[PDB]
């Protein structure tokens, strides 16, 4: 068991949870990017 | 004569054999059975060096050697000026370290303590069989043992680590390295603590066990204690022999005798995960 | 030497550490003489003068203790000079008979040193072998058994009494003695813990060193929360006694 | 209830679950992105 | 019964240690107890004191690590597949022998100089750390001073007999498999070293402290029955402990140590290891070029 | 066993059963993606 | 769902997901380095 | 808790994100000067 | 019915056994994937 | 040491009913390995 | 968000970042300076 | 208020920041020198 | 600004500031002392 | 962290510690304008 | 500025500035008399 209480356990899981997502969301648009500048996954033969 | 604490101690009884035949000093040293029976291996095992060395050309200290049989006469007797001797010697300094082993036992149950000393000695032993008798068996002639001779068995050392491309490649052989390596390392650090707290600087008073516990947390992160230092130095030691004979044992018997040890590594190289 | 002669900077290097390093060994063995010098010279040896060697010990060493006090090594007030032994044989080496009771006599493997009555101070200037009655703040550490309660029993299978107490040593957490309720004469004694299989084979802990009734013999500390040098000595000393002197007729 | 977490404490018995289970990721992509057919960057050879 | 593992491990307070003299600052508090370090020794793991010169040695130190390992990166491509591929054979080279010992381009061994500066700068802090470590605890320094013969071979090594033979390019490399290639090639250049007198004198004295060690670490596991463990109790005031593994010594071969000069034997041979392996390594090229040939001018 | 009791094990192996199998269907889908971008197994013919 | 953190030590925790992560970007970010098409600096070969 | 008071959180986070963010800010004017002196992310044939 | 794990402390054994039958499993499936016959990637050589 | 002896017991029974169901789902796998390839050829070969 | 210093106590946290960010930027620059595009020093290469 | 009092904090404070503005001075003269002796960052062609 | 100092020790920080920026120099005059372009003891190589 | 005295050492210690660092600052001057009077450094793009 | 001997102990200060002003005399000593310019034995080479 760790030194935390119910109510500090739930409001540090949603600060995480929601950076969590905004670092997700970051993450999405930066492969995006990537995707634009060289697109992966090529065809059996190649690009 | 004694040790002014001695007398205490020369009590008869604890021999294995012979009862009180030869339970008796000689100066400072305890004789038993296996006492005369090592000093008569180790001197016919001399004398026997002495006179294949009055056969042989030189008398140079650093020259002077007994080889093994030829390769012709395979895991058999051979004639005693052609191999022979060197056979008888290896005979005589196997029964020499093995009944000096059983006179530390006796003189172990005489003093009452553990038999840790002649049981660590037993690996020594266990090196030098496997070199001369385990991998020449295994191998299928005596001419692979070591010659006898003080410059001679580092050639064969040395031919023997070439013969298999870069001997250092060998694994076990990397394993008993660093064990070896360790257990030195162990050393320095074990003396050089307690005689740190045992001359201390100048004005102190003799240090104790607690300040040999800090500096050692200190400097390798933790502490053992006092019987776990003397415990970690005789494994070290130990695990170092028992990897250097595992070594000699898997090179010639196990990877053959031309093969190459830096090669045996590209099985992990050609791991499908990055071989292609 | 030069270039061409015989004599080259690596073979003088190598004898003058050959020089170094006899001076090295003698200085080490010279060392070695700080404890049992001068010899005791046995049968037929004239005892006029000294035997000591040839590096010949050093000086008597004096280190400094921590309460100003001070100790001279060799020990030779630790020595037990004489004891309660008798020669096998007249000429020189032979071996030596106890005479009385080799555990009250202290011969052989049951010897002891004449250590100093006073226990080890360790830092704290308080004796750092202590029952764990008198060491607050530590604990058996339950994650192996616990020897208290279970009743200690001889070689020859005879029990000889029950484990009261754990001495443990402070600043070295380690468990050095267990104290032992005789059978049934109300007297509690120490057993060292490497003479003793603490384990629960069965039921209890085991000492294969003496058999059952010669619990009551062991010598007794005089406090009742401290031991001594002198009493540990004699107590692992009574305990080693029995590897070559009780064998409890086990045969 | 499964006493498996009664010998093994989660607190030490998932963190090397996880680090092995990342392990066996980073194995098997490896060994995706060696071969030819199944690599996804720079993806076929020849 | 035998002394190779603690049957019953007490457990207690964490111990903070001996107070420091007024020259240092305060240590760590961590302080936990792992079993199985108890099981085999002492169970804590703590408090390291970590002041000035540890902290600016592990610096310096991964400093030189990170150079190490981003030049080996760089030598594959970046690609940590081929990286864990290739690891135990990749290396920082040293410089090539066209530069002497001037500073190299970087890619041609300025980055070895780098870490190789960085590594010895490393080193020395943290035998000044030793060296602190046991004058602030009012005890002697010979540790450091054993440190110091290490110090010295790997100073032989790296340093002093390039400088001697004038050219960085000497020197080992930063790798596992390519540093044991150099150990070959080292012996295959300068003849053979096992005609190098020094070597055969430190392998002597490395087989003599595996030899010593193994006999001290059984005689104190014989003897801790009656208490052989406490070697400064038993040196400062002799119990039955140190009479009994003195007889046995004395018995068995003839003559005996004390509870001190046993460790000044450890010391020594530990010490005289390094120490004839550095005067070899000096010698080996500047002095002789061919040992076989020396050898064979001798014996 | 360690220092824990059934208090937590009862439903943290629960817990640990959600999430083990949100991995293994979220996983199965990674899978089916891949087979779609190429299908592996072939016949000793080849592809 | 947020049961974990009763379990585990955040102060650790977050750690230790810190530097995994960090981890896992440089090999990513090395990987991708290491290859000719998706090589951003020097960019392709040959 | 961390041995702190909370308004004195507050009190470091402000600081913290002003650093952070001036940090950031010559950054952005570092990469626009470095992409200036030689830019980056070519085209799938090279520069 | 059998009781004897008494020398070797469970957890011990049993991480030792998962490692054992982690790296046989990969051992295995590596050696197929060496072969040509037996290789469900980059499929049959030649 | 080892462990307490209702731990040991239960320990075994839990030991050879994961062992078990190991065997069977390796098993239920090396049937849809032959499936996919047969292997144990003839001198003759496959 | 500055709650994440009630549980990270700001002192090894904000020393251990600087740590991180130096050698995050000591690797970016060691990397540069390999390239021959972008070593800043000594130029492009032939 | 780990270590140090309130008013000693802003005189360290105000001394840190006169030396550190003085070496940065320092250090901005040595690098218009240096620009003046060598200039770096090359046109992608070399210098 | 100012209060960076109520948690942060002086007599600590600056000395790890002083290290840094010695090592900093170092490492810098010896990247440039390498490189020929920048080498201002023998300058230009070849 | 304070350690030591203050003013009663630091300020007769600082003093001296100045004076000090300035006879060296110089000597070492003089040593720079001696060394660049027997090999100047700093050459041009194309050496000496 | 005499206010940062109330931070450092003189004493330590005074043996790190020494010790630390040798290691840098030595090595541009080192630095100069293996370069061919600077040699003031023997002089340049060639
Ligand atoms: C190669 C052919 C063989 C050569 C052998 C060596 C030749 C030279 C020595 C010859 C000695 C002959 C003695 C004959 C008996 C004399 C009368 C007698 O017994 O009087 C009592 C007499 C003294 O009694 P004490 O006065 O009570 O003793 C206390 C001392 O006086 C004072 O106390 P302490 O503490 O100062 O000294 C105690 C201790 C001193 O310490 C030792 O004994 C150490 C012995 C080993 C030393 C290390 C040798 C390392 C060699 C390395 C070489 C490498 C070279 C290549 C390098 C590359 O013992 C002694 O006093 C000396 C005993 C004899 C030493 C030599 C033993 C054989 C060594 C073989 C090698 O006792 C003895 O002399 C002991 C007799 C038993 C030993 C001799 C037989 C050994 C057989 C070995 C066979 C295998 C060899 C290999
Ligand atoms: C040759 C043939 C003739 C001789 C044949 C016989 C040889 C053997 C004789 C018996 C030796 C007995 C013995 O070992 O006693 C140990 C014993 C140890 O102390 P203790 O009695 O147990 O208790 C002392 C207290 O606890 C207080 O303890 P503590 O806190 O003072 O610390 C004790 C510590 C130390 O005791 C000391 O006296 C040493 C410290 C003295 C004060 C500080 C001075 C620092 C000087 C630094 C110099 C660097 C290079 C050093 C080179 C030394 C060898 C030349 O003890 C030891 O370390 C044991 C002595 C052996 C030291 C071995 C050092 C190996 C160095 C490896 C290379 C290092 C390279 C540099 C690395 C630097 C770091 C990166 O006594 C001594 O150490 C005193 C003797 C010290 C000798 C110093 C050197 C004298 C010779 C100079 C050269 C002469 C020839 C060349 C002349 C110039 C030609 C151009
Ligand atoms: C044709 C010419 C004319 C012929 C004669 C004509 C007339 C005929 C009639 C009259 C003459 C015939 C009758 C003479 C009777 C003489 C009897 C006699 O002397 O009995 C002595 C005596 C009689 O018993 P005792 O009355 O109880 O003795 C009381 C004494 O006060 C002893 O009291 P302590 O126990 O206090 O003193 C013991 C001391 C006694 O010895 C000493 O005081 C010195 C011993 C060490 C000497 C070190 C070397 C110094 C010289 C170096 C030069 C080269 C050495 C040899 C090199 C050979 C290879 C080139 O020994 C030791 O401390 C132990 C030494 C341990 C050595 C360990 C290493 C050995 C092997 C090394 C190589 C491997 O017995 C012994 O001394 C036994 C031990 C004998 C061996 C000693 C050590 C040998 C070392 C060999 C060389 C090692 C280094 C190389
Ligand atoms: C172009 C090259 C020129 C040259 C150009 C310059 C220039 C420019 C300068 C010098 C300066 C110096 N030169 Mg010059 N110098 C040259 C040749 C030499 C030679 C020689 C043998 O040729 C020597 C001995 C010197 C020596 C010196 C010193 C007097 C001085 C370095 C100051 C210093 O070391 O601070 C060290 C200060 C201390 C207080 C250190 C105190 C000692 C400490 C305590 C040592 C610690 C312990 C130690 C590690 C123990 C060692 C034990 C070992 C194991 C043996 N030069 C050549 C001809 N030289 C500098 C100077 O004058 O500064 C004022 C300077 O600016
Ligand atoms: C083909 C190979 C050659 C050979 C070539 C060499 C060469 C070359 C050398 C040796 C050396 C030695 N050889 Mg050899 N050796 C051969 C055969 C043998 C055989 C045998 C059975 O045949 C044995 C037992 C030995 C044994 C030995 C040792 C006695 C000796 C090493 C001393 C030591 O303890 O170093 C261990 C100590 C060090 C290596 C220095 C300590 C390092 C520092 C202090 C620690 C820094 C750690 C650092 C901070 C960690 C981070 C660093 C970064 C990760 C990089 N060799 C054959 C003939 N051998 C060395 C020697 O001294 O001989 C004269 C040596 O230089
Ligand atoms: C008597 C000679 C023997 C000896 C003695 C000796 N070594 C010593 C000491 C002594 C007396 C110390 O006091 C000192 C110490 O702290 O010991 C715990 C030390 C030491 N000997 C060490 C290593 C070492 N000693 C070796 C050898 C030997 N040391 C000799 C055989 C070797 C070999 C054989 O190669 C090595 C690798 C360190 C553990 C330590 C010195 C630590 C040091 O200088 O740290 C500098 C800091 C850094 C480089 C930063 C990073 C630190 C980590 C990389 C430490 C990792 C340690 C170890 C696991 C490395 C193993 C090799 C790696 C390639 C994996
Ligand atoms: C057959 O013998 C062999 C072994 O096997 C018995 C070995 O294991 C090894 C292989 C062992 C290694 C290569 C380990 C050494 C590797 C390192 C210490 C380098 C670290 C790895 C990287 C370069 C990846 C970069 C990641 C960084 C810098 C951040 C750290 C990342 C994490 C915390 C992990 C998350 C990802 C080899 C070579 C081998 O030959
Ligand atoms: C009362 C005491 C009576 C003592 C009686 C003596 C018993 C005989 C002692 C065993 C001797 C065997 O002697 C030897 O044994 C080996 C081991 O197989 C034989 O066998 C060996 O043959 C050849 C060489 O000859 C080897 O290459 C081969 O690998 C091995 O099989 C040898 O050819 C034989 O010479
Ligand atoms: C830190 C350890 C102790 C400090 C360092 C110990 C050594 C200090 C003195 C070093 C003296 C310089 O030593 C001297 O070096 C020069 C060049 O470096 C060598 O000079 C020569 O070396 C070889 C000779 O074939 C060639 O590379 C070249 O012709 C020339 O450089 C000398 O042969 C050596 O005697
Ligand atoms: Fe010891």
């Amino acid at each position: 068991i760790s030194g935390l209480s119910e109510a500090e356990a739930k409001e540090f899981h949603s600060i995480f949870v929601t950076s969590f997502f905004l670092f997700i969301v970051v993450a999405v648009v930066a492969h995006i990017l990537a995707w634009m500048w060289r697109p992966w996954l090529p065809k059996a033969t190649g690009y | 004569a004694m040790l002014s604490f001695e007398k205490k101690y020369r009590v008869r009884g604890g021999t294995l054999i012979g009862g009180d035949l030869f339970d008796f000093w000689v100066g400072p040293f305890y004789v038993g059975i296996f006492g005369v029976m090592t000093v008569f291996f180790a001197l016919i095992g001399i004398a026997l060096i002495a006179w294949n060395t009055a056969l042989g050309p030189t008398w140079n200290l650093w020259q002077i050697s007994v080889n093994p049989p030829d390769a012709k006469y395979g895991l058999g007797f051979a004639p005693l000026a052609e191999g022979g001797i060197w056979q008888w010697v290896s005979i005589c300094a196997t029964g020499a370290f093995v009944t000096w082993a059983l006179r530390e036992v006796e003189i172990c149950r005489k003093l009452g303590i553990g038999f840790h000393v002649p049981f660590a000695f037993s690996f020594a032993i266990f090196a030098y069989v496997t070199l001369v008798v385990i991998r020449p068996v295994l191998m299928g002639s005596w001419s692979y043992g070591f010659p006898y001779g003080i410059f001679t068995h580092l050639d064969w050392v040395s031919n023997t680590g070439y013969s298999y491309g870069q001997f250092h490649y060998n694994p076990a052989h990397m394993i008993a390295i660093t064990f070896f390596f360790t257990t030195c390392l162990a050393l320095a650090l074990h003396g050089g603590l307690v005689l740190s707290a045992l001359n201390p600087d100048r004005g102190e008073p003799v240090k104790s066990p607690e300040h040999e516990n800090t500096v050692f947390r200190d400097l390798v992160g933790y502490s053992i204690g006092t019987i776990g230092i003397h415990r970690l130095g005789l494994f070290l030691a130990l695990s170092a022999v028992f990897f250097s004979a595992v070594c000699m044992i898997i090179s010639g018997p196990v990877l053959a005798e031309g093969g190459s040890w830096p090669d045996w590594w590209n099985w992990w190289r050609n791991l499908p995960i990055w071989n292609p | 030497m030069q270039p061409g002669a015989y004599l080259d900077l690596a073979q003088v290097t190598l004898y003058v550490f050959w020089i170094f390093f006899a001076g090295l060994l003698f200085y080490l063995r010279r060392e070695d003489k700080r404890e049992g010098y001068p010899l005791v010279a046995d049968a037929g040896s004239g005892t006029r003068l000294a035997k000591i060697g040839v590096p010949a010990p050093p000086d008597p060493k004096t280190y400094l203790l921590r309460g100003g006090a001070t100790k001279t090594v060799p020990s030779t007030s630790n020595d037990r000079p004489n004891v309660a032994l008798t020669p096998a044989a007249p000429w020189p080496g032979a071996p030596f008979v106890p005479t009385g009771n080799p555990f009250a006599d202290g011969v052989g493997p049951g010897s002891y040193a004449q250590r100093a009555d006073v226990p080890e101070l360790g830092l704290d200037n308080l004796p750092i072998i202590v029952p764990l009655r008198a060491a607050k703040g530590m604990f058996l550490d339950p994650r192996d058994p616990n020897p208290v309660g279970m009743p200690v029993v001889g070689c020859d299978g005879v029990v000889g009494g029950t484990v009261t107490e754990v001495w443990v040593d402070r600043a070295e957490v380690l468990a050095r003695y267990l104290e032992v309720e005789v059978a049934k004469s109300r007297k509690r004694v120490l057993l060292p813990v490497p003479f003793a299989l603490i384990n629960d084979p069965f039921g209890k802990v085991s000492v294969d060193a003496i058999r059952g009734d010669q619990f009551a013999g062991v010598p007794t500390t005089s406090k009742g929360d401290q031991v001594s040098k002198l009493e540990e000595d004699k107590i692992c000393a009574y305990y080693g006694a029995g590897t070559l002197y009780a064998t409890p007729l086990r045969s | 209830m499964w006493r498996i977490w009664l010998l093994f404490d989660p607190r030490r018995a998932l963190v090397l679950l996880f680090v092995f289970l990342f392990g066996l990721a980073i194995i098997i992509h490896f060994i995706l992105l060696s071969t030819s057919r199944f690599n996804w960057l720079d993806g076929p050879r020849a | 019964y035998q002394n190779i593992f603690t049957q019953v491990q007490v457990e207690g307070p964490a111990y903070a240690g001996v107070p420091l003299r007024p020259g240092s600052s305060p240590r760590e508090t961590q302080t936990t107890f792992n079993y199985w370090l108890g099981k085999i020794g002492d169970a804590q793991v703590g408090p390291v004191y970590l002041g000035f010169t540890g902290v600016c040695s592990l610096l310096c130190g991964f400093v030189a690590i990170e150079i190490i390992g981003l030049n080996m990166l760089a030598s594959v491509d970046w690609s940590p597949i081929e990286f864990l591929r290739q690891f135990c054979w990749l290396a920082l080279e040293p410089p090539k022998p066209e530069y002497g010992l001037t500073i190299p381009p970087l890619k041609e061994g300025g980055w070895w100089l780098m870490a190789g500066f960085f590594l010895t700068v490393s080193i020395a802090l943290w035998w000044v750390r030793t060296y602190r470590r046991s004058r602030a605890l009012g005890m002697g320094t010979h540790v450091s001073w054993a440190f110091a013969s290490a110090i010295l071979l790997y100073l032989a090594l790296g340093f002093i007999q390039p400088l001697l033979m004038g050219s960085w390019s000497e020197a080992p490399p930063f790798g596992v498999f390519p540093h044991l290639d150099w150990t070959n090639n080292f012996s295959i250049k300068y003849g053979n070293l096992y005609y190098n007198p020094f070597h055969c004198l430190s392998i002597a004295f490395l087989y003599g402290s595996a030899l010593l060690f193994a006999m001290h670490g059984a005689t104190i596991l014989a003897v801790s029955r009656y208490g052989g463990e406490r070697e400064i109790e038993q040196m400062l005031d002799r119990g039955t402990a140190l009479e009994r593994a003195a007889l046995f010594w004395r018995w068995t071969m003839g003559f005996n140590a004390t509870a001190e000069s046993i460790h000044r034997w450890a010391w020594w041979f530990a010490v005289l290891c390094p120490l004839t392996g550095a005067i070899g390594i000096i010698l080996t090229g500047p002095v002789v070029d061919n040992w076989f040939d020396w050898g064979v001018k001798h014996g």
